[PDB]
Formats: structure tokens, C-alpha cells, sequence
DNA sequence: TTAGCTGGTCATTTTTTTTTTTTT
RNA sequence: ACCAGC
């Protein structure tokens, strides 16, 4: 903080390093020395300019703390002053690694060290671009940690191409391999290392097994209620966002709940619901009543009857015996809870409902960022994701609930919903027409099969709640 | 691990009840630190606060070991009476609190406790020094597996049930194993019959072979328990006084005198052997009113294998002559009982047939896979003990006794 | 650590004194041992005494080993606790008294803990939110097991626990005792146990301290958030099984709506001035004093006294605001309070006097007064006119959710472009709700009123159900005839 | 003139490009 | 000084 500490006023002395394995000759050559001030022996590193002017000190104590002597520059490199040329340099992460490489090479190769570490390595490598132009090969030598991989990935972007090569180590870094006696395996990594391949691009031939693995995987889940839908959809696979829409109160939640029950009690798939329209008890009673082919909430006398004769447990054990269902209790925390539902529990189908409250500033950027995050969550996971949405107000003509055929550009809020959803299914019925229990399924978008239009017809039952495959001809 | 954590969580909520109930009875007081005072409360762990609270409760100790303080132990807190009938019930709670405090200090909260020396495979490795005592007796440390409380002590069966051999499932079948424990009965008392057989012409070791010695000693000495009789005979044998063996029966020095005169006139060969040992070792002993000046002639004693056994005190020569000759036969027997099993065609180790687990001064504890292996071990132990008795040409007949069980609560 | 025994000098014994590797000796007989403010308070200056706490119960040795000492400065009693570092120096202090005067002296860091200056290696650790419970666990465990405590409380656990990561990383299992939730710690390692009392001090002072120690060594798993499995719905559904409020005025409504439930949004609409307030006022008057339910009204069109006069004139089957002599006669003979008392003896009606300030008042009316049916009128003053109404409908749907309240909302209609107007008898559609298009998306029941004031019958109305999630029966419910002399509209039997 | 042989204990407000869903 | 063993 005060000033550059002179070795005369701080009792400087050049010694060896027994605990790390460095003799006094290397620390004499570099300038890493030891001060005796305030009783406690302080370790201190010296920084120099291109000419040799002392500009900065790095003071560290016995208990792993940091102390800067003043203005720490961005072009501060430990070891830059000693070398002014060469064909092969080695850039070390810390400061003991550079001394270790100087110990194992008898002061031959130009080896330097960083001045910031792995936190601000990109700034000090962008500010030292003019120094690396006079060289021919650069060997990056960082830690075998996740932060070390992040540093060797992101700090190798502001470097000149064709001259960067990355070596690997079995230890944390080179110093423990010097302590464990791996002095022969490090010299081969100095001489022959691996080039700047693993950035993220792949080769055309390295996928040959993995495409086979995906060839041996990815079976679609068959829908229920209609066989004409599966003839142009072929199920639902991993990474499949299926959008469901209709008019206001036309049977979205009923069809989705029936699809969830038919996937639960007949396939054994672990299904995670996130119903936000109603709470847990109402949808639980709806599932229990729908499995027993009755309307549970629509009969107070039946609810009074089934609790007296003790047959409620007979319906509870046949449903929740295997615990295949996992419900949710009512913005970025929902993504983490769905991530825990997928990874921590192990579900295969995730169902949401009523996305308009979730997007409730500018709603378009919010719903676009939300759809991007759900698409990225569905990507590289292998999960069916069912999303329920609503429609907007038409300008002229009749209403959507009165049996009007709906188009694909009627999804409210933005246009980004149809640009990322794979299969969009719309439901159509007329409650004021002749038959208010005959529905129409319309495939608006299908990325995989490509067959759009009217799928089939189903007939709703007002007594049991089980809509059946009808045989109506339009 | 689980069975001892259950015991620890059981008897940790007991001493937290014995302090709330007790400090309201024995109240706090001021202690002198213008006169500085402090409000100090009753500490039942200290032996100084209980002495002060029994002074002001109307009790006279009538026993002064120290020059200014009475003695406080288990035998003075039983025969104690006060006027307040609440303190008479509170003294039993104080003794129970001290017992639970020692249990806690030994079991889990100690620096050398049980739970701080458990390996990753659920086992305990203890240091066993083969020659630590001055009489050739092996010692045990880090931790000490030869000093846990027995089955007669409170919370004794619940501790020895955890130190079992059935907690090691086999790595090929997934089955627990069987523990065999083999103890010698009447070791030093039969070695004494071996030594002094040249004085009474050897008609003393015949009664020892004729039934149990401690049972008929209990009958002829009217002791209530066999353990008190076994304590009394080895107290009387290894140079007691007039009151320390009257303390075993609880009576005065007159009964302690008449029992010594009774057991001395039965077999007049103990005093002759003692006089022979004193004529062998010492030659002169000057007497001091506050010390003792002894001019030695032979400090060491030749043992059963020519080993120079060291003598510390001249009136304890019978002790270092008896127990030093009694450990070597067990040390040879524990060698021979595996030298027969290896030559028989068995395999030692956890991946084999048997494994030694614990060797205290008298008994051995072996763990084996099947009960037939335990039958072979309990058969060959008698043959090994017979070879021990035959190899050094003993005048007596050595005998052991073994037990078979799941753990080390039945096979004690 | 113990090495061997030496002969003592005070007691003069032979094997009473014991020597240690640290250089100190100890005799077992003679018991002799050898060898803001921004100011840290000195111990001896402020009269530091290690007094044992009496009213709750903490021994003196725990206060000595923890650093919780009593100051007698200025004639009062302070309880100073000390926070240290890894080096073994006093970093900060905390002062607590009978009035809980939080005077935190010294450099109080954001990652300050208590009891970390002695413990670096181990297996288990117990983290509490206070200091008395931490010392209570030290009393129960005799000050030998690793127990730390937060220095800032359970309100800022996202800062203190997040800054200390490598200290908690050195152990194998971390047990929490906060409330009877911080996920910055690594997963698969943290256990949370539940006590049957408020904290550990109540189990200590009420004899349940065994249930402390049974939960320490046998704590339960993490269980992050409200992800509820299907097994935990055994008694909640059975409690939920053990109700539709009847719509008074017409019997054709209840044949296809089956009443309203807990958390039910009802929307009432008609044309411009077709009598929404009269119909909703009649339902409120027939539901409040005739069914025993507490109803909260929020009539924003008129004042409190005017709707009180309406209610009083309605219940007595007269027209109060349509005659001055009828208002004058009822006060000159003392029959005014007779209408007051027989209607307001039960106090089931609660009126409102006149946008986020409304939701707090509705929460105070629902939770505080304990009502069941809340009625809102004249939404136009409350509500760009698309984001505000959508946020308002979302907040009211969230308020009606998980509460058990029937929320009635009166809305309006938009102006038509072609054809006949709504005042001439036009059949209204579902997409005529002005303001937004989400009003028909969150409402669970939609009721429309249709009448023609210029036709043949200017007092015949029609009820149209537009949306019903419970059954699915929409359309014309029936006909009712309005009274121009009493105000009470009656169910008729008109046919088309 | 003396039962012994072990182990273990506690202590210090300004301007301009893109999108959407109502209404005048 | 106390506790436990062998
Ligand atoms: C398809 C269909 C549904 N119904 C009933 C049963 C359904 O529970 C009810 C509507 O309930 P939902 O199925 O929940 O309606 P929705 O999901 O399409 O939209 P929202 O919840 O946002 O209003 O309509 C019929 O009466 N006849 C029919 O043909
Ligand atoms: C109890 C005790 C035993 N011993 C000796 C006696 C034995 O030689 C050895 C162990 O004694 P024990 O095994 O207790 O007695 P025991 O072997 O004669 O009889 P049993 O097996 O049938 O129960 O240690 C003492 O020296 N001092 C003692 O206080
Ligand atoms: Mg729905
Ligand atoms: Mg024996
Ligand atoms: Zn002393």
C-alpha cells in the first residue's frame, strides 16, 4: 500500500523452497524473495517493466492473503523482463509453476507467468497482444480444474491463431507432478502437446459411435382418445415442446389431464404437473374422479357417500401406490424447480399450464426470453414439454368459441411462440351450435411429420368425463 | 455404530435430568473469591462440593484417609444417613449421576473414546503392547479394549452387545459369523500348586482338580457371591493386611484376623514358600520409622524360560513370582493354538476361516465362519493347553473352558 | 496430551501429579494447575464476570469456553458475546440487555459466526439461528462437538452462509436447526431436522431435550421446495372433501351452474345502465342476511349511505329514493331504527368507502373481518389500458386462489359497430368484454343480462351464462320480470 | 508396618429503430 | 484421588 518494499529496509534474503521443491538459484534468478517485517516472514514477488524498472510488488503472508503495493498494471507479467525473444514460450497460471519449469529446464526456454490469475486473464491477454507477435509458438499451461479449463478456453480467444497449443497434466498443476516425481511426463507435454481443437467444434468422423447411440435410443408416447392424431404425429420424443390451444374454456385442461392420466396409469411414465389454474386438491380430486369414470366434484352426495363406506382408500391405493405422479404448489425459480423435478426426481413428461400469468415492462421480450429458456431447458435433456396457451381477439367475423376455424397466427402475446414450438394442436367446438360435445383437432404446425389440418373427431361425455373416438363425417 | 449411538442418545438425556432435579435440592451459595464473593452452584462432578454439602447436612464421616479431608467413594455413600429424607434419596441420584458421567467419558465424549477410533470398514484397531508390564504381562492402549465394564456393572450388557463378531457379514455369502471365547479357570492358583508342591508333597493340586475351587471356597468361607470369594482369595494370597480383606466382607479387623488364621492353618506351605523366596532373594533389611533400607543380594528372578524378571519391592516377591510365570503359559498357548490350526489345513484372515480378535490376560476371542470351525477350535484348545502343560514338565493338569455365541455378551 | 506421572509438591503425593506434552502439570489430589462505537470493549475495564445464566440454565464452563460474559458497567447488566477469527483474536462484539439494545461494536463482518475459532476438523456440525440454543446444545453435548451459529440471523442467510464455503466444505455432514432455507451449500450433504417445539430452548425448559438429541444424530433429508409427491396427499384430499351457494332470484341458474365454490370468479355484465347494480345488490341482500355468510361490498358507483338506503328500502319492499314524503314519514314516527336493527343485528354486511391500495384493504377485509363473498363494482376508474387490466385480473386471481372466497366483479361492454344496439335486445357474444381479451380467460363464471327497454316488455330480462368451467352448460337460463313498485324482480315463466 | 498389574480423567428530464394488443 | 478390567 505504502511503497515498493526494498530488500535492505525489509531484511531481504534469497533462500530455497523445501516444501515445494525449488532451490535458491531459481528464486535468485527471478526475484521472488522474503521480507522480515513485523515479526512474520512475508513472501513477496517482484514485477519489472520491459527495460527492467521495478514497478510492482505482490505481498503474501503466512495465512494465504493478498496485498498489493499500489497501482497494479494490466500488462504486468511475472518473468517478462528476462526474455525478449524466442520460438517457444510457456505461459503458466500461477507463479510457482514458472519457477518449477525454470527448475526442470536449467533456464533455457522463455517461460513467463500471469499477473492476474484465472479471474481477469482475458483482459491481461488482450492488453498483451503486441508482445506475443514476436514469438513463434505459445504453450498454455493452466490448472487441471474447471476454472483452469474456463481460463484456457476463454483466454485463448484474443491470442493469434495457429500459435496456441494446450498441454494437459495429471496433477493439479506442474508443481505436484514435480513433487510426485513425474518429471518425464511433463517434458513430453512441453515438447508435444495438443492443439486448439476442443473449443466446441466437432469433426465429421468423431460422431460415428454417438450417432449410432442415438440410432439405438427416442420412442414416441402414444396419445389417447383419437387414433387419427397419432397417424400424423408418431408420438412425442425427447426434446419435444408441444403447444396446445383453443378458445376460452373449450377443453384444454380436460384433454391435457386425460392425456396425463392415460400416460400415467397405462405406461408407468413419471409425470410432473405444474397446474397454475387451480391448486393441488382440485386437480387431485379431478384425477381420482376421472379414473373411476365419474364426476367427483360435481356430486356432493357421492362425495358424502364414498367417505362413509371406506372405499376412498381403495381408489387412493390403486392410483398413488407407485408414486408415478408429482404435483406442484403455486419467475426464474420455476426453471430451477423444473430442473430439480427432471434431474432430482427423474420424470419423463413435464406439463405446464396457463403461461399468461408467467409473462405477467414489454411482454414481447419477456415471452421471447422465456421461450428461449424453455427451449434450452428442453434441449440436451430428453423430456416431453407440454405448454398450454390461449388466443387473441379477432377483429371482424364471429368468435373463436362459436365454432370458428382458428388459424396459426392467432396465438396471443408474440409471434415467437410458433417459431420455437414443434407441434401446435388446436381444439375446436361450438357450444351454441347443434352439438356442444363434438370436438375437432387441428394440427397447425408439425416440424417432424409435416402433415397439417383436421386430424379427427371426438365425442365428449357429460356423465363420465371420458371423451371417446367418434366416427363423424364433416 | 448404531447400537452405541442409541445408547449414547439414551444416557445423555439422563444426566440432563439429574442436574435440574438436583440443584434445586442442593442450593447454590456464595464463595469468597470489599470482600469479593461469587455465586457458585452445586457441581456434582467435583468431590469437594459434595463434601461441603455433607458437612452441613448433619453427617459425621468417621473415616479420614487424608490428613484434613475425609474419603468420598462408593462405599461411604451407601452407609450414610442424614435427618432430611430428601437427601437420603438424593445421594443415590448423585451416585447414578457419577456413574453416567463415567459412562459418557468412556463411551463417546472421551479423547480416547470408542467412536473416535472406528475405521471405514466399521472396525476398531487397538494397540496391543506385548511386554508392557514389569511381570511380562501384555498391555492395551489406543483404545483400551480390556477395561470396558462387565456384565455385573450397570449398563454392562448393553455395551458388550455392541462389541460383537456378528456385525461382520461375509463378503461372498452375506452372513454373520460366530464368536468363540475360551477362558482358563484357576490359572495362578494352579501355578501356586505347581510351585509349592515340593513342600506339601503335591497333595494340594488334587483338590483343585476335584471340582471347582472357587465354589467350595465360597461354601467354606460363607461369602455371598463367587466374585467376592475370588477377590478375597487373591487378596489374602498376595500379601494383604488386617483391614483390607475385612473390607471385602465389610466387617471389622477381628473377622479379618480370624479368616487369616483360618486359611493359614489349612495348608502350611504358603509361608514356607515365602520363607524360601525370602531366603533366596534378600539377606538383610534395615528398618526405618518412615522408610525402608534394604540391602539386596539378587534383584532378578529366573523365570520359566531363563528371563530375568525384575523385582520392585521385597514384600511383593510372591506377586512377581506368580503372575509372571502365569502369563508365559498363556503366551505359548496362544501361539500353539494357531500352530495346530495352520498345520491342520485351515486359513487365517478375513478371507479365510478364522480370525483372532481380542486377547485379554486370561481369555481369547476368535471369530469364525461356521460352527464346525468353532468346534474344531474348542477341541484343539484343550490339546494345545495339554501340550503347554507337558512341554515344561508341569506337576499339575491345566484345563480351560470355551463358549460359543453370536457376540461378546454371552461369551464373557 | 498425557505422558506420565511425576511426584507432586503441594499435596506431596507420589503418583498424583501428571505431566503433559504442552508443558503444564496437573495434580489429582491437591487440584493444582501449573503452566457507531467502533471500539472493542476491554474485559477487565468493563468489569467482566463469568456468571452462569440462571433463568434458562447454562453452566459457567460453557460461558468460559464460548466467550459470553456479563458486563456490569454503568450500573446495568449487559451480555457481551464475542466473535473471533481463525487466528485467535477478538474481531467483534455484540451487546444484549433486557430491552435488546443491539449495540454491535467493532468490525462486524458479513460472514461472522460464533464458535469457529476452535473447530476445523470433524464429521458433523450443527448450525442454529440464535446464541441461546447454541449454548444449549453445548450444554447437552458437554462442549465437545462442533456446533456453530449464525451471527446475523435467519433473515440474511443468503449472505453469511454464502461467503463461508470452504469452512463448511471441510466436514462431511451439515445439520440445520433454523426454524421449527439456504441452498448455497453443496447438495447430498445437508440435513434438516424438525423439533416438536419452537426451538431447542423450549425443549430444554420443558423436558423435551431428548427430542433434541434424537434429531441431531438422526436428522432428515433436504427436501428443497414445494415439489409435493403423490404420497403426501392422504389427509389433505379427505379434508377437502368435507359446497355451492344458491343463486337467489331464479331457479334456472342453479340447475346448470351448481353454485359457487371457494376461489370462484363470477363476472356480471350487461349494456349501459341495464341494471347490474340492482341485480348484484339483490343477490348480496339475499346472501348476507338470509344465509349467515359475511359479505363485503365495494360499491364504487354510489356512496356508503346511498347503498345503505338502497338496501334498507329494498328489504322493506318499498322505493326509498323515489319519494320525499316516504323518506319524511318514516323518521317522524320512529320506525327508522326498526329497519336498522333487524337488518344489522348480525353485522354480515360490510361496505367500502373510496391501485395497489385496494388489494391490501381486501386482504384486511378477508383475513381480518372473516368474510366469504367479496363484491367489486365499476372497474372503469381503476383501469395504456391493456397491461394494467391484465395485471389487475392476475392479482385478483392470485388473491382468490388458496383463500376460499367468492369474488364477484361487475364489468361493462364495448360499443357495437353494425346492426342493432345492446339496448334493443341484441344477443351478446363472449368477445364483447372491453378493456382486454383476458377477462374471459381468468373468469370462471360469466353472467350477462339482456333486456329491451323500447320493445314490448321493458321489464322482462334474460340471463345468459357465457362461461362455466364446472359443468359446461351455457346459454339462456330463463326469464325474470322486474317490479316498478317494489324493486324486487321475480322469476317468471315466459316462453319464446 | 503395606493385595497387586494395567489404562483414563481435567486444566487456561432529453431523441430516435421494432412489436402487440384494445379503442377513439 | 476416583472408575473399570483380569
Ligand atoms: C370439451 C367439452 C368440455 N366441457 C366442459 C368440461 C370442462 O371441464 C369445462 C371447461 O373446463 P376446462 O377443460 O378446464 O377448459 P379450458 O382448459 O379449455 O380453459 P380454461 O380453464 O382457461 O377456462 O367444459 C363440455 O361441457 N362439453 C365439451 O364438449
Ligand atoms: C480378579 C483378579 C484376578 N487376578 C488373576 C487371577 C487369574 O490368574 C487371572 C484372571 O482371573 P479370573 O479369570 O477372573 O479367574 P479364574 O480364571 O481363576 O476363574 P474362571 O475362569 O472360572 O472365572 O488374574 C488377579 O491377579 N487380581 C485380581 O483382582
Ligand atoms: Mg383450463
Ligand atoms: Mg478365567
Ligand atoms: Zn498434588
Amino acid at each position: 500500500t505504502y511503497n515498493v518494499w526494498n530488500f535492505g529496509e525489509s531484511n531481504g534474503r534469497y533462500s530455497a523452497l523445501t516444501a515445494r521443491g525449488i532451490s535458491k538459484e531459481t528464486c535468485q534468478k527471478a526475484g521472488y524473495w522474503i521480507a522480515k517485517v513485523d515479526g512474520v516472514m512475508y513472501q513477496v514477488a517482484d514485477y519489472r517493466d520491459q527495460n527492467g524498472n521495478i514497478v510492482s510488488q505482490k505481498v503474501r503472508d503466512k495465512d494465504k492473503n493478498f496485498k498489493t503495493t499500489g497501482s497494479h498494471k494490466s500488462d504486468a507479467l511475472f518473468g517478462k523482463h528476462l526474455w525478449n525473444g524466442g520460438k517457444k514460450i510457456v505461459v503458466t497460471e500461477g507463479e510457482i509453476d514458472m519457477l518449477t519449469v525454470m527448475e526442470l529446464q536449467d533456464c533455457k526456454y522463455p517461460v513467463v507467468s500471469l499477473g492476474h490469475g484465472a479471474s481477469a486473464a482475458k483482459k491481461t491477454c488482450a492488453a498483451n497482444y503486441e508482445y506475443f507477435d514476436q514469438f513463434e509458438q505459445i504453450i498454455l499451461m493452466f490448472d487441471m480444474d474447471e476454472a483452469g479449463r474456463k481460463a484456457v478456453e476463454e483466454a485463448a480467444q484474443v491470442l493469434p491463431a495457429g500459435k496456441v497449443r494446450v498441454a494437459v497434466l495429471p496433477c493439479k498443476d506442474a508443481n505436484e507432478c514435480h513433487l510426485n516425481g513425474h518429471d518425464r511426463e511433463i517434458m513430453e507435454q512441453v515438447w508435444n502437446a495438443g492443439p486448439w481443437i476442443p473449443d466446441g467444434v466437432v469433426s465429421a468422423l468423431s460422431l460415428r459411435e454417438r450417432i449410432r447411440e442415438h440410432l439405438s435410443s427416442s420412442v414416441g408416447l402414444l396419445f389417447s382418445g383419437c387414433t387419427g392424431i397419432n397417424d400424423k404425429t408418431l408420438g412425442a420424443r425427447g426434446g419435444e415442446v408441444i403447444m396446445v390451444t383453443s378458445g376460452s374454456g373449450m377443453g384444454k385442461s380436460t384433454f391435457v389431464r386425460q392425456q396425463a392420466l392415460q400416460w400415467g396409469t397405462a405406461m408407468g411414465k413419471k409425470v410432473g404437473l405444474a397446474m397454475l389454474q387451480e391448486s393441488v386438491e382440485e386437480t387431485a380430486e379431478d384425477l381420482i374422479g376421472l379414473h373411476n369414470r365419474v364426476r367427483l366434484r360435481q356430486s356432493d352426495s357421492l362425495k358424502r357417500e364414498i367417505i362413509e363406506n371406506g372405499k376412498f382408500d381403495q381408489w387412493f391405493d390403486e392410483l398413488f401406490g407407485n408414486d408415478t405422479f408429482h404435483l406442484y404448489d403455486s419467475t426464474d425459480r420455476l426453471l430451477a424447480k423444473l430442473a430439480y423435478m427432471r434431474s432430482g426426481l427423474g420424470c419423463d413428461v413435464i406439463i405446464l399450464d396457463h403461461i399468461s400469468i408467467v409473462v405477467s415492462s414489454d411482454e414481447r421480450k419477456m415471452i421471447d426470453n422465456l421461450m428461449t429458456k424453455l427451449k434450452g431447458f428442453a434441449k440436451s435433456t430428453g423430456v416431453v414439454l407440454v405448454v398450454i396457451c390461449h388466443l387473441k381477439n379477432p377483429d371482424k367475423g364471429k368468435a373463436h368459441e362459436e365454432g370458428r376455424p382458428v388459424s396459426i397466427t392467432d396465438l396471443r402475446g408474440s409471434g415467437a411462440l410458433r417459431q420455437l414450438s414443434d407441434t401446435i394442436i388446436a381444439l375446436e367446438r361450438n357450444q351454441q351450435g347443434d352439438m356442444p360435445n363434438l370436438v375437432l383437432v387441428r394440427i397447425l404446425k408439425c416440424r417432424f411429420t409435416g402433415d397439417t389440418g383436421i386430424a379427427g373427431y371426438m365425442e365428449y361425455n357429460k356423465e363420465t368425463g371420458w371423451l371417446e373416438p367418434s366416427s363423424y363425417s364433416g | 455404530t448404531k447400537a452405541i449411538e442409541e445408547l449414547y442418545v439414551e444416557l445423555a438425556a439422563r444426566r440432563s435430568e439429574l442436574l435440574r432435579k438436583l440443584t434445586e435440592t442442593f442450593g447454590s451459595w456464595y464463595q469468597p473469591k470489599y470482600t469479593p464473593v461469587e455465586h457458585v452452584v452445586f457441581n456434582p462432578s467435583s468431590r469437594d462440593h459434595i463434601q461441603k454439602k455433607l458437612q452441613e447436612a448433619g453427617w459425621v464421616p468417621t473415616k479420614y484417609t487424608d490428613k484434613g479431608a475425609p474419603v468420598v467413594d462408593d462405599e461411604v455413600l451407601e452407609g450414610v444417613r442424614v435427618d432430611d429424607p430428601e437427601k437420603q434419596a438424593a445421594i443415590d441420584l448423585i451416585k447414578e449421576y457419577l456413574m453416567i458421567q463415567k459412562r459418557i467419558g468412556q463411551s463417546a465424549e472421551g479423547d480416547k473414546a470408542w467412536l473416535r477410533y472406528v475405521a471405514e470398514d466399521g472396525k476398531i484397531h487397538g494397540s496391543v503392547n506385548p511386554n508392557g508390564a514389569v511381570t511380562g504381562r501384555a498391555t492395551h492402549a489406543f483404545p483400551n479394549l480390556a477395561q470396558i465394564p462387565g456384565v455385573r456393572s450397570p449398563y454392562g450388557e448393553q455395551c458388550r452387545a455392541a462389541f460383537g463378531a456378528e456385525h461382520h457379514l461375509d463378503g461372498i455369502t452375506g452372513k454373520p459369523w460366530v464368536q468363540a471365547g475360551i477362558d482358563a479357570s484357576g490359572l495362578e492358583l494352579r501355578c501356586l500348586a505347581h510351585f509349592m508342591a515340593r513342600f506339601d508333597n503335591g497333595e494340594y493340586a488334587h483338590e483343585i482338580l476335584n471340582g471347582d475351587i472357587h465354589t467350595k471356597n465360597q461354601i467354606a468361607a460363607e461369602l455371598p457371591t463367587r466374585d467376592n470369594a475370588k477377590t478375597f482369595i487373591y487378596g489374602f494370597l498376595y500379601g494383604a493386611g488386617d483391614e483390607k480383606i475385612g473390607q471385602i466382607v465389610g466387617a471389622g479387623k477381628e473377622r479379618g484376623k480370624e479368616l487369616k488364621k483360618k486359611f493359614l492353618e489349612n495348608t502350611p506351605a504358603i509361608a514356607a514358600l515365602r520363607e524360601s523366596i525370602q531366603q533366596t532373594l534378600v539377606e538383610s533389611s534395615q528398618w526405618v520409622a518412615g522408610e525402608q533400607q534394604v540391602k539386596w543380594k539378587r534383584r532378578w528372578i529366573k523365570g520359566l524360560d531363563g528371563r530375568k524378571v525384575h523385582v520392585r519391592s521385597p514384600h511383593a516377591a510372591l506377586n512377581t513370582l506368580l503372575q509372571s510365570a502365569g502369563a508365559l503359559i498363556c503366551k505359548l498357548w496362544i501361539i500353539k493354538t494357531e500352530e495346530m490350526l495352520v498345520e491342520k489345513g485351515l486359513k487365517h484372515g478375513w478371507d479365510g476361516d478364522f480370525a483372532y480378535m481380542a486377547w485379554v490376560h486370561d481369555e481369547i476371542q476368535v471369530g469364525c465362519r461356521t460352527e464346525e470351525i468353532a468346534q474344531v477350535v474348542i477341541e484343539t484348545a484343550q490339546e494345545a493347553m495339554r501340550w503347554v502343560g507337558d512341554h515344561w514338565n508341569f506337576r499339575c493338569l491345566l484345563d480351560t473352558e470355551g463358549k460359543m455365541g453370536p457376540n461378546w455378551a454371552i461369551c464373557h
